[PDB]
């Protein structure tokens, strides 16, 4: 989820500089009056010699440096799902956050007379279910692979099972088989012997 | 499955030394204490599984290597049982504690649930069927708590 | 899907447009002289009409441009690699090398 | 396990014998693992800052 | 005064990487290009974050063509031109990894004859001092030559 990661210091991780989740990070991890206590740890690790030691300049350098390096990118989910989906190894596996209040939204300039016009239709599309099939036309939910491939634990219980070492049956098989191609060697070697 | 497959692998592979040691008779005094009966040949494999039955009276070279194999596989099944037996009761004692909703949505050995027609289950239920709660946690609480 | 949303929008209301990528690559932020790089920078300069992208709505950018309502809601994530752990048939010999 | 021949041919006993020695075997095992188990254990400690 | 650790080309750096006991601090953009195309894939890398410096196109002092470039420049950069060229060069592909000061596949935990070798030692020694015995048993019957 995000609690535990606080706390680990195996793994670094940081976020793209001066992004709104760098504020966000900001704002919450100094404020004394905040009731969690995760917040204010995760900016310790972020700003590490004055942040300049965690972060990327931009997004791409951040997933790269996640595909092959040790590291752990802060950023929108939305955005990292459809990453995660479509990666062609299905490598990546993401995790998200309940959030709400905020949202996106198109910025008009100040005092542009349409702001109205466009909340209308977009109020329509919200009507109409247009605005859901749009998120079943982006997000489906298969791709190259699935996310639950990042997940399942219900099926482990430490005990081994008939399938976990059939190599070794394979041993007894081999010894069986050249077993009876030597016992065969024997009576066709015999058989012009004609004695023991 | 796999503990009673192991034993009944003894039951067998006797009974084909047995065979083997009859279609290549040896040249010395059969019947004696070199024994060459049923009964004789597996408990000699058994003895050899476990490691302390002692000697083997056999000298044809198909036999050997049948036992060859077989004391391998021996060999190979007693290491894993140990080495695995150890990881169990290693990873015994670390057992967190637990503490979080995420722990007991994981798990499934103990039920849990609420009082039918209360504010708690309506809400486990808003939640956890909509299906855009971003699909990670939840629905596993009302899985188990809308059975039957 | 904004430009989904966008043509869904011109196809009712007739919009023609024209698109170009603001050069700065960032969103933007205040800077220390108080002027806005970045994409906000464009609309506060009168550069462009529009700005659309996946632009979060806040305070201290609301009070200098204004925003329709939300289309989609926000959320922050995580994103991690893979682990190993798998078992296979050589399982049965894997503490030698082959 | 340092013992020799078994010398005896009865049914009745070999099938006793046949059970001692598994009880041998699995105890004996068993106090190894724990054994490892009880070092594992140990080693990994740190903690409290 | 600097005479001691430095070296005047980025070549000097390189190959005394490569195979001395030193390490290099140059242009990070450089790096990638010199780290991924090794064939040997035998360096890594690390950077440090700074922001806003730039690369840029230099003239004869007051040269009044100065704008005309400054002005070509934004519009390469907004249409969509001068990522193409840089995806062109700069596609991101380390196909094997550079960033990681450790490696991220030896983690297997099987033995090699590299790790094992020390065992084999004993069984050399018993061979060597059991032939060596024998030899000398041999030349001490050789006194009598009879059983």
């Amino acid at each position: 989820s995000l609690q535990d990661l606080s706390k680990q210091t195996e793994i670094p991780y940081g976020t793209v500089l001066d992004s709104a989740v760098y504020e966000h990070v900001r704002m919450k991890g100094l404020n004394p009056f905040e009731r969690d206590s995760m917040y204010s740890q995760m900016w310790r690790m972020i700003n590490r010699s004055n942040g300049s030691e965690n972060n990327v300049l931009e997004s791409q350098a951040g997933i790269q440096k996640v595909k092959y390096g040790n590291y752990a990118f802060v950023w929108d989910a939305a955005v990292l799902e459809y990453v995660a989906i479509n990666d062609p190894d299905c490598s990546f596996y993401t995790i998200g956050n309940t959030v709400a209040d905020r949202g996106y939204g198109i910025a008009l300039q100040h005092g542009s007379p349409y702001r109205d016009v466009f909340s209308q239709r977009i109020l329509e599309l919200q009507q109409n279910g247009d605005m859901d099939i749009l998120k079943h036309k982006w997000w489906p939910k298969n791709g190259q692979c699935d996310l639950y491939s990042s997940v399942d634990t219900k099926q482990k219980g430490g005990a081994l099972d008939i399938k976990s070492f059939a190599g070794v049956f394979c041993i007894l098989a081999a010894g069986i088989v050249l077993s009876c191609f030597i016992a065969m060697l024997e009576t066709w070697w015999n058989k012009r012997k004609g004695s023991r | 499955s796999l503990w009673a497959c192991i034993a009944g692998t003894v039951l067998l592979v006797g009974l084909l030394v047995y065979l083997l040691n009859w279609l290549n008779p040896p040249r010395l005094q059969m019947g004696s204490m070199t024994s060459t009966t049923l009964y004789n040949s597996m408990w000699f494999v058994y003895g050899s599984f476990v490691q302390q039955g002692g000697e083997v009276p056999y000298t044809t070279l198909a036999t050997r290597m049948m036992m060859g194999a077989w004391w391998l596989f021996a060999l190979i099944v007693i290491s894993s049982y140990t080495a695995n037996l150890a990881a169990f009761l290693t990873i015994t004692r670390i057992e967190s504690s637990i503490q979080s909703l995420q722990d007991l949505s994981k798990q499934t050995e103990i039920p849990y649930g609420t009082v039918l027609d209360s504010a708690v289950y309506e809400h486990v239920r808003m939640k956890g069927l909509n299906p855009f709660e971003r699909d990670s946690m939840y629905s596993q609480m009302w899985r188990m708590i809308n059975r039957s | 899907f904004s430009i989904d949303v966008l043509d869904a929008l011109s196809n009712y209301l007739g919009f023609n447009y024209e698109i170009y990528v603001a050069p700065d690559h960032k969103y933007g932020s205040p800077q220390e002289d108080g002027t806005w790089n970045g994409l906000v920078g464009e609309l506060v300069f009168k550069r462009a009409d529009i700005g659309i992208s996946a632009l979060t709505i806040t305070p201290d950018r609301e009070n200098v441009v204004d925003f329709t309502t939300r289309y989609m809601d926000y959320s922050v994530g995580v994103l991690l690699r893979r682990a190993e752990k798998t078992v296979d048939m050589f399982a049965c010999l894997a503490p030698f090398d082959l």
